[PDB]
């Protein structure tokens, strides 16, 4: 019967707030207003947010708190025939992790090098630079911040490809250690610790978000940005592209599959509401992108500005708007050191409390499969890390980002949204909703309203299925710049894609084999829950 | 047989003007359309102004509008490009192009203009020799420092040698250009006879001539 | 504006071997107003293939032209180094007319490591109060290279002034010239100089060094 529970409620909350919002948050939210015709891009998000996003977000914690266990034996209880999508739900995890981390690698990186009051990369007279070079983003050239980032940073320059990965930069390979020794002693005890740390993780953004929005709305020319953000076009509503784009935030913004969520409700209270729950993440997580959009476009609006830079080449998504484009204007407004330091340490607590949610969910799901792992719970994660890190070491080398933008279309891809997919497939129909309501209504008191069941049973379903379907439409061969992955990387990378995938048939024709009967009889005791 | 000048350009200080000129041979010059066409130093070619035949239809892509006029003299054959109101943005290399037909595209361009728009004023280059220190070969080279605005031209010995010559193109910094230039020769040569750098910076009405010192 | 952009911008190629560069836009263009230039080093742009199909005058019939709508391609039969330029799109369909980014073509050879040498700064410099040391390599291949101005034994990295060369019309190696800028007083309270190479041909450095009492 016994499993441990969470110190406090709020600590599940932080725990989960930290583990959804992150960098693409940050990164990915704001550029879609600006492309997509700002406030007027609230509409198509909103709408995908409720019927698609937070009912998935609402499942996946509902099934955590109700089955009380990790990813494999959830779905193995659930669906005995499904399992294989806690196989699959785990190792997606397990993928993520070898890339994910650099980001945060690259904070302290860039954290630790902001001790100056010279900042270096405002300057193209350094020894990393080349007569492309300008001080400020420009077409056809490179900024001084560029640079900085690629020719001395990660020194990509010195790779040719992903075939050429070169040397190990070991100022790299000493912060992603850092990062894991951090990740290590905080998820080394349960919730019990971990539980805690999340406290820092997850609010001290909004302490810095709060400090960087005042110090970017009173600059010359912020109002400038924020019309860039939220000036309103309603001719995009009715241009397919940006429902795509709406639905593809709104879903992977708030992850289900990774297990994570479905971990961490595993440890709340059995008669805890799970549903306000759901409500209050979910819209923190939406509210602290749409704030952070603030923080970034008056930054964008004082270069375009002040700075007489064109918004098309300072509006960017990914990494290379918090690591190129951001700190080049800090550098230019006074007090520079500080904001440099808050700005690079609150990008790692960014990072760290979603890589505490998806090595969680990696940890519970093997810990309530295999009973041995739960003894010496250390030596696992330790031999767990340190595979992470032997592995991680690739992403530091000189072609590290290379490897890093692969693992980032792939492992996460395709792979997550079949596995959600069939989530809501297997509880909506083959487990039914009624199963599923009459559930939820013996933990929060109230079954869910008829808005809710139909959105899992058919809205999103259709949902997944409308961004998989034109995510295969707009298929390109992986590339970076102007290099091109050879045709034997995009291959590799989906049979990583493809290694989750597999899990659901497999598991699922491997536990027929193994049970007696005609086909008639086996397969309803394969869709009998462990309830019976 | 069709031949294509352009005259006029230069330095000039934001918010000023220039007018631009393009001689015309070797053609009815009355019976086709003329187009301006600008490369910045990025590498980019922008279309600036297309004139017809009789210079009745203008056409103006416009970061432009308004601070340019383009102009047709068919009596003499030439092009004019009148500008006013420059900044910074404006700077590039102007080309006198070509065509009368749409479907066939700009036949003929003339060798260019360069146009430079900045605030920064005119110096003049110092140039300095590179001595090796105390083999089958030797590599020389001759330093040009501070200078501004482009072009400035770099020979050795008077422009007879061409052979091992490689030289580096000017980069700006802090308003000033800083340019080198490297020779490799045998050390038969060296110090058998006396190389010399030449360095010209019309603009600046700077021409110096260097002796190299193995001291 | 209709926007053209072309893939790649810079690309490399042994002789005799198939290229083709790709011209995409953001609107549909007439098949017949678009045209190709070729713009060597230093000089003009020339027609050389117009209404996506047709060569212009002098053109060798290597080169050939496809396409139509928003997709257009350029491909020469089997390159020669007399191709090696930077080639541009274009649209005469509507006004404003528009010019792809640009696809410069640069010939691929043989690894080859950099010869380096450094120079010490011109007393006729240090009268005028500066001081700067320049650090020329010559004559390498692939494109980039990286120098490190390291004063012994500490490394300096402000002050740097790195230079290029186009690929060259011979070798078809490059050249870069690294130019390390003091003052006068900076260069007298320091020991020596030296700046050496990371080049792809050796994982070990081409170091250049001299000190100033010998
Ligand atoms: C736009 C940003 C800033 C805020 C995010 C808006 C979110 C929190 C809002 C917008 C639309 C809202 C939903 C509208 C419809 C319903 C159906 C109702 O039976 C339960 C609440 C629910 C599911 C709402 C939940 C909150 C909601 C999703
Ligand atoms: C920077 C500005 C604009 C936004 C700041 C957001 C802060 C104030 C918000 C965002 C998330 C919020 C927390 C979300 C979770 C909980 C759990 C709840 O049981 C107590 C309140 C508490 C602890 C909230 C406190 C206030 C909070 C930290
Ligand atoms: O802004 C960075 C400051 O330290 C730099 O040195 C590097 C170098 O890798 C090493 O000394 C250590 O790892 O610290 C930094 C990491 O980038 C330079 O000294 C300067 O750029 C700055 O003082
Ligand atoms: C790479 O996948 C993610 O970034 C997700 C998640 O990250 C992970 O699932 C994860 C898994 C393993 C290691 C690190 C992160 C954090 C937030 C919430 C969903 C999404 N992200 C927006
Ligand atoms: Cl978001
Ligand atoms: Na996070
Ligand atoms: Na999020």
């Amino acid at each position: 019967d016994e499993r441990e529970t969470w110190s406090g409620k709020v600590d599940f909350l932080l725990s989960v707030i930290g583990f959804a919002v992150d960098l693409a948050n940050v990164w990915r939210f704001p550029y879609l207003c600006y492309k997509n015709g700002g406030g007027a891009f609230l509409v198509p998000y909103g709408i995908m947010l409720a019927v698609g996003g937070i009912p998935l977000f609402y499942m996946e914690l509902a099934l955590g708190q109700h089955n009380r266990k990790g990813a494999i034996t959830c779905w193995g209880r659930l669906v005995p025939l499904f399992k294989g999508i806690g196989y699959a739900v785990v190792l997606i995890a397990f993928y993520v992790g070898f890339y994910y981390n650099v980001i945060i690698a690259w904070s302290l990186r860039f954290f630790f090098a902001s001790f100056t009051n010279s900042l270096p990369w405002t300057s193209c007279n350094n020894i990393w630079n080349t007569p492309n070079c300008r001080p400020f983003e420009s077409q056809g050239f490179q900024s001084a911040a560029s640079e900085y980032f690629n020719r001395y940073i990660l020194e990509l320059n010195r790779s040719e490809g992903i075939h050429d990965l070169g040397a190990i930069k070991w100022d790299m390979a000493l912060c992603l250690l850092i990062v894991y020794l951090i990740c290590y002693f905080s998820l080394w005890k349960g919730i019990s610790t971990s539980g805690k740390v999340v406290w820092f993780t997850a609010l001290f953004p909004y302490a810095v978000l709060l400090i960087l929005l005042i110090r970017g709305l009173t600059l010359p020319g912020s109002f400038l940005g924020i019309q860039y953000y939220l000036t309103p076009n309603f001719s995009a509503i009715y241009k397919a592209e940006v429902w795509v784009d709406a639905a593809t935030q709104v879903f992977f913004s708030l992850g289900p599959g990774f297990g994570v969520l479905l971990a961490y409700a595993s440890y709340n209270k059995y008669h805890n509401n799970v549903y306000k729950d759901a409500l209050l993440t979910s819209f923190i997580n939406s509210a602290t992108s749409f704030i952070a959009g603030f923080v970034i476009f008056s930054v964008l609006g004082y270069m375009a500005h002040t700075l007489g830079v064109r918004i098309e080449d300072v509006a960017t998504e990914g990494p290379g708007l918090v690591f190129v484009v951001y700190p080049a204007a800090i550098a230019t407004m006074p007090a520079s050191t500080f904001w440099a330091l808050i700005f690079f340490m609150m990008l790692a607590t960014l990072g760290l409390d979603s890589s505490f949610g998806g090595m969680e969910a990696i940890i519970t799901a093997l810990s309530d499969e295999f009973p041995k792992i739960k003894r010496n719970r250390e030596l696992f994660v330790a031999g767990l890390f340190s595979l992470y890190f032997v592995v991680g070491l690739a992403s530091c080398t000189q072609g590290g980002f290379y490897f890093f933008h692969l693992l980032d279309r792939y492992a996460a891809g395709y792979s997550i949204l079949v596995a959600v997919f069939f989530e809501a497939i297997a509880v909506s129909w083959i487990y039914g909703t009624n199963r599923f309501s009459e559930d939820i209504r013996d933990m929060i008191g109230f079954p869910p309203g008829r808005y809710w069941q139909v959105c899992w049973r058919f809205v999103a379903p259709i949902f997944l299925l409308f961004i998989t379907v034109y995510g295969l439409i707009g298929y390109e061969p992986l590339t970076y710049a102007d290099y091109v992955y050879p045709s034997w990387a995009n291959a590799l990378g989906w049979c990583i894609a493809g290694s989750s995938v597999v899990m659901i048939p497999a598991v699922a024709i491997f536990k027929l084999l193994s049970t007696p009967g005609s086909l008639r009889q086996r397969f309803t005791i394969l869709t009998t829950p462990w309830r019976d | 047989e069709v031949q294509l000048v352009e005259s006029g350009g230069g330095l000039v200080k934001p918010g000023g003007s220039l007018k631009l000129s393009c001689a015309a041979s070797g053609f009815t010059f009355s019976s086709y359309a003329m187009s301006w066409v600008r490369q910045s130093p990025e590498k980019r070619l922008e279309w600036v102004a297309e004139i017809s035949s009789g210079g009745r239809y203008i056409y103006y892509s416009d970061t432009v509008t308004g601070r340019f006029t383009i102009s047709r003299d068919n009596a003499r054959n030439i092009l004019h490009l009148e500008m006013s109101s420059l900044r910074s943005e404006d700077t590039a290399m102007y080309y006198c192009a070509r065509g009368e037909v749409r479907q066939r595209g700009f036949d003929y361009w003339g060798q260019g203009t360069t146009l430079t728009v900045s605030s920064a004023k005119t110096t003049a280059p110092s140039v300095y020799p590179l001595a090796p220190v105390c083999g089958s070969s030797v590599t020389l080279g001759c330093l040009v420092k501070g200078y501004f605005p482009e072009p400035v031209t770099l020979t050795w010995n008077s422009g007879s040698l061409s052979s091992g010559v490689h030289t580096f193109p000017a980069v700006l910094q802090s308003d000033l250009y800083t340019l080198s230039s490297s020779v490799t020769v045998t050390s038969s040569t060296w110090p058998s006879q006396s190389i010399t750098c030449n360095v010209a910076h019309p603009a600046s009405s700077t021409k110096v001539d260097k002796k190299i010192e193995p001291r | 504006e209709n926007v053209l952009t072309q893939s790649p911008a810079i690309m490399s190629t042994s002789p005799g071997e198939k290229v083709t560069m790709t011209c995409r836009a953001s609107s549909s263009v007439g098949s017949s107003y678009l045209h190709w230039y070729q713009q060597k080093s230093g000089a003009s742009p020339k027609l050389w293939i117009y209404s996506t199909s047709n060569l212009a005058s002098g053109v060798p019939a290597r080169f050939s032209g496809s396409g139509s709508g928003t997709s257009y391609s350029l491909t020469i039969s089997s390159v020669e180094a007399e191709d090696a330029a930077t080639y541009y799109c274009q649209q005469f369909s509507g006004y404003p007319l528009t010019f792809g980014s640009g696809t410069k073509l640069e010939m691929k050879r043989a690894d080859a490591a950099p010869t380096v040498s450094i120079f010490p700064p011109s007393s006729e410099q240090l009268t005028s109060g500066g001081a700067s040391v320049v650090c020329f390599l010559n004559n390498f291949y692939p494109k980039d290279i990286n120098v490190k101005w390291k004063i012994d034994g500490s490394e300096r990295q402000n002050g740097v002034l790195n230079s290029w060369t186009d690929q060259d019309s011979k070798d078809s190696t490059y050249s870069m010239s690294s130019t390390l800028t003091l003052t006068k007083d900076e260069y007298e309270r320091h020991n020596s100089y030296t700046c050496e190479a990371t080049h792809k041909t050796s994982t070990s450095p081409i170091v250049k060094s001299f000190n100033r009492n010998e």
